[PDB]
RNA sequence: CCGAGCGCGGGAACAACCGAGACCGCCAGCUAAGGCCCCCAAGUCUGGGCUAAGUGGUAAAGGAUGUGGCGCCGCGAAGACAGCCUCACUGGUCGAGUGGCGCCGCGCCGAAAAUGA
RNA sequence: GGGGAGGUUUGGCACCUCGAUGUCGGCUCGUCGCAUCCUGGGGCUGAAGAAGGUCCCAAGGGUUGGGCUGUUCGCCCAUUAA
RNA sequence: CGGAAGGGAUAACCGCUGAAAGCAUCUAAGCGGGAAGCCCGCCCCAAGAUGAGGCCUCCCACGGCGUCAAGCCGGUAAGGAC
């Protein structure tokens, strides 16, 4: 009968964002958010590392993107569809662009959100120097 | 950004040279600056004005401390004029030379549950020629199977007035520091005895 | 390329001279060999992209050089009856028909003179500045296409 | 083939399209179609090209010094192609490439819709 | 003569609905589309100017009151930036 | 009394510098200007922004149980409700 892990401790990680290609980084970030790298992986628990990102304001992204490529929010009201280009996202709160990527990469369930909270993204550098600052690339 | 609390006292016309003028009196009252906000430990600049004397009855609260910490007569009301920054003491009608124009924020009278006719000035049915049981109704509120729902924010009967309203760019017709009064172009929201806040406008 | 005070950077040449200094943004992917007295522009590959960038930077650097040494300056010609130029300390002011005389101050680095109420010595070190501010004046009142009025350069009219 | 296989895998979802005919059980193994960056199992695999349009992510006649590949035909160090009013051409001079056509791959324009993408 | 776009018209097909999906016009309330009527910005003009013509960009807002007819539409009166 | 003024980024379009292509070219690198439209600005809602934010001031021990940990039960405090 297959092994079930018990209450273990979350491994807090720290990733430097600047230079990294947006989507490419998000993918790995997501994987870390779930277990999926720890061989005691369990799909219904929440055991992914606490990823911390810094210098997110400096994420690289190929092609025209920034100019083109737009994020759309929808208010409930008529015409309530807002459209905001990648450019202006970074202009203001930029950690958004990475978050909206990692979030869209997490499973959509009630667990998915638990995990989305373990992801801490900052304009960086610097952040809550709690405990582990295990540089990672 | 100038500013000051006060009460709508009422209104009555006067005579600028030979020319009638509608005017509403506001009791600017003396306002003791109770506290200052600042980016230092507030993230923004603003002055918390006090207004109207409050006897130590209901002041039993921890307000006594917020009051003593600035050492000021305990007031009955206190709001923040944002981005205003005068001088550790008091602001009065002296802030407003006649001719300046001021925005004025008050709370509209309360219509309670108002029909679509009064709330939104809908047309409603005809008093005659048929229907009869729809004289003041809104009529249609949608389409058919598509969208198959009513639009969010559809004008419908509900509570009217009794809300934060701000008429703008009113002319300060006159000011009488002797009685702490202030005269403007009359059109200020809320009922007499209603509290209100005057301040500098936007125009240039 | 004499009088050159060039200096290669991680991605931008910097020429200097008696007249001033100008930073010339050149694509990093180009060899900007600075010879003892004659800078060269080398291009990796015979590709299409690189050709264009070569000839371009090849000129921008030369343009900065001739700038900090000789300098650039455009010549604007006023026309039409009422129309007339006139300097004011350092800012140019001109009447051209509108109910108000146009007051155009010079942007930093730019300097225009008025040798006559019919000419404008727009002068500076950077070619961009000049070429711009030049046309920026001609814009204040482009050439009349039906007569012979308004600002002009030094080339034939329209009529 | 569905009907009677709206039982199973793929095609986002979808009777008849691709795989395949479910007697029951198994916390075993191998493959099919389709896939192997994350949502989601499996290579961000190896070697070589093409594309710069989000093309890919789904439209035509037709149009264009987009971009690579191929071929033939005209001028030229007897100095050629541009601009030095010039094209031709000699002294000029960068001087060694240049002009025309045709075939292929990928792209570009042509390309306007009604609740929010 | 040739190629398309749209799904407002006129049609074709007979797939849902016949143990029921109320049909025209008006009123009330609108919202969306843009292939734009007006206002805004532009290119060209056979653009002197004033005014037009045509194409381009552009929904933000606006887009009148009556006569005849059930009419939609249309015609007409008086206006309009329309 | 309101539509704004103003700042920013732009569409068509107008340019600067400028090759690929010794010329030329607003463009391929790069820069300027440019709409009642876009983002701000104005007014209103707004921390169930479960990502539940901030600031000022006020009150503060345990009284018997739970041997562990989360809790239970009487009187209170600031203060709140009837
Ligand atoms: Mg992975
Ligand atoms: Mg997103
Ligand atoms: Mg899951
Ligand atoms: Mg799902
Ligand atoms: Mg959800
Ligand atoms: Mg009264
Ligand atoms: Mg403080
Ligand atoms: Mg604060
Ligand atoms: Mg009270
Ligand atoms: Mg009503
Ligand atoms: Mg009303
Ligand atoms: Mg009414
Ligand atoms: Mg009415
Ligand atoms: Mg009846
Ligand atoms: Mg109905
Ligand atoms: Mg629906
Ligand atoms: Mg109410
Ligand atoms: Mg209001
Ligand atoms: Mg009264
Ligand atoms: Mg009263
Ligand atoms: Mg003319
Ligand atoms: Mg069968
Ligand atoms: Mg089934
Ligand atoms: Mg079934
Ligand atoms: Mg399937
Ligand atoms: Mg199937
Ligand atoms: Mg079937
Ligand atoms: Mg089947
Ligand atoms: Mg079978
Ligand atoms: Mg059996
Ligand atoms: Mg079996
Ligand atoms: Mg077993
Ligand atoms: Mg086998
Ligand atoms: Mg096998
Ligand atoms: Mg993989
Ligand atoms: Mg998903
Ligand atoms: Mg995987
Ligand atoms: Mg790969
Ligand atoms: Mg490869
Ligand atoms: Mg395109
Ligand atoms: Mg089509
Ligand atoms: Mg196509
Ligand atoms: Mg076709
Ligand atoms: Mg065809
Ligand atoms: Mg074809
Ligand atoms: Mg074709
Ligand atoms: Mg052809
Ligand atoms: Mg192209
Ligand atoms: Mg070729
Ligand atoms: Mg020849
Ligand atoms: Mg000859
Ligand atoms: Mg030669
Ligand atoms: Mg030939
Ligand atoms: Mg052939
Ligand atoms: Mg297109
Ligand atoms: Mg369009
Ligand atoms: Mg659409
Ligand atoms: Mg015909
Ligand atoms: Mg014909
Ligand atoms: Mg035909
Ligand atoms: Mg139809
Ligand atoms: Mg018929
Ligand atoms: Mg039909
Ligand atoms: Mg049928
Ligand atoms: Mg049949
Ligand atoms: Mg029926
Ligand atoms: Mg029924
Ligand atoms: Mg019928
Ligand atoms: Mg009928
Ligand atoms: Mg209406
Ligand atoms: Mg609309
Ligand atoms: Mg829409
Ligand atoms: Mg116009
Ligand atoms: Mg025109
Ligand atoms: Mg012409
Ligand atoms: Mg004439
Ligand atoms: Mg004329
Ligand atoms: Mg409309
Ligand atoms: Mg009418
Ligand atoms: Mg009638
Ligand atoms: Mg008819
Ligand atoms: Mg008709
Ligand atoms: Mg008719
Ligand atoms: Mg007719
Ligand atoms: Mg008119
Ligand atoms: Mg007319
Ligand atoms: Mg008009
Ligand atoms: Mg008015
Ligand atoms: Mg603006
Ligand atoms: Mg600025
Ligand atoms: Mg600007
Ligand atoms: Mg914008
Ligand atoms: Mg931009
Ligand atoms: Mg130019
Ligand atoms: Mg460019
Ligand atoms: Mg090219
Ligand atoms: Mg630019
Ligand atoms: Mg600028
Ligand atoms: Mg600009
Ligand atoms: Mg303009
Ligand atoms: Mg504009
Ligand atoms: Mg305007
Ligand atoms: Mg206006
Ligand atoms: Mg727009
Ligand atoms: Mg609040
Ligand atoms: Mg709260
Ligand atoms: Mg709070
Ligand atoms: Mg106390
Ligand atoms: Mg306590
Ligand atoms: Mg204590
Ligand atoms: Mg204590
Ligand atoms: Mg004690
Ligand atoms: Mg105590
Ligand atoms: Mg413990
Ligand atoms: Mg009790
Ligand atoms: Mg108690
Ligand atoms: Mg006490
Ligand atoms: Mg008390
Ligand atoms: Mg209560
Ligand atoms: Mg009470």
């Amino acid at each position: 009968k297959t092994y079930v892990p018990k209450q273990v401790e979350p491994r807090w990680v720290l990733i430097d964002a600047e230079g990294k290609t947006l989507g490419r980084l998000a993918t790995k970030i997501a994987t870390l958010l779930r277990g999926k790298h720890r061989p005691d992986w369990t799909p219904n628990v929440a055991m992914g590392d606490f990823v911390v990102v810094v210098n997110a304001d400096k994420i690289r992204v190929t092609g025209k993107k920034l100019e083109q490529k737009i994020y759309t929010r929808y208010s409930g009201y008529p015409g309530g569809l807002k459209k905001i280009p990648l450019e202006k996202m970074l202009a203001t709160h930029p950690e958004r662009v990475l978050e909206h990527a990692v979030k869209g990469m997490l499973p959509k369930g009630p667990l998915g959100r638990r995990l989305f909270k373990r992801l801490k993204v900052y304009a960086g550098p610097d952040h809550p120097h709690q405990a582990q600052r295990p540089e990672k690339l | 950004m100038k500013g000051i609390l006060g009460v709508k006292v009422g209104m009555t016309r006067i005579f600028r040279d030979d020319r009638a003028v509608p005017v509403t009196v506001i009791l600017a009252g003396p306002c003791p600056v109770v506290q200052r906000r600042t980016p230092e430990k507030d993230g923004y600049t603003a002055v918390q004005l006090g207004f109207l004397p409050q006897n130590p009855k209901r002041v039993n609260r921890p307000l006594k401390g917020h009051f003593a910490k600035a050492g000021v007569e305990p007031v009955r009301i206190l709001r923040e004029i944002r981005d205003f920054n005068p001088e550790g003491d008091t602001v009065t009608v002296e802030i407003f030379k006649p001719g300046e124009r001021v925005d004025v924020t008050g709370t509209s009278k309360g219509r309670g549950f108002a029909g679509v006719m009064k709330r939104w000035n809908f047309a409603g049915g005809p008093d005659s020629h048929g229907a009869h049981k729809i004289h003041r109704h809104p009529g249609s509120i949608g389409n058919r199977k598509t969208p198959g729902r009513v639009y969010k924010g559809k004008k419908m009967a509900g509570h009217y007035g009794a809300e934060r309203v701000t008429v703008m760019n009113l002319e300060v017709v006159d000011v009488i520091p002797e009685e702490n009064l202030l005269l403007v172009k009359g059109a200020v929201p809320g009922p007499n005895g209603g509290l209100v806040i005057v301040r500098e406008t936007k125009k240039a | 390329p004499k009088g050159v005070s060039v200096e290669v950077a991680p991605g931008r040449v910097k020429v200097k001279g008696p007249k001033g200094e100008l930073e010339v943004p050149v694509s990093p992917e180009m060899r900007v060999v600075v010879e003892e007295g004659v800078v060269r522009v080398e291009r990796p590959s015979d590709e299409r992209r690189h050709k264009s960038l070569h000839g371009l930077t090849r000129t921008l650097i030369a343009n900065a050089v001739k700038g900090v040494s000789e300098g650039y300056s455009k010549e604007l010609l006023i026309k039409g009856i009422g129309y007339r130029a006139r300097l004011v300390g350092r800012a140019l002011e001109l009447t051209v028909g509108f109910s108000h005389p146009v007051v155009v101050e010079p942007p930093e680095g730019i300097t225009f003179e008025v040798p006559e109420p019919t000419r404008v010595r727009v002068s500076g070190i950077d070619k961009q500045k000049v070429g711009q501010v030049a046309a920026n004046i001609r814009a204040i009142r482009k050439p009349s296409a039906y007569h012979e009025k308004g600002i002009y350069y030094a080339g034939e009219p329209v009529r």
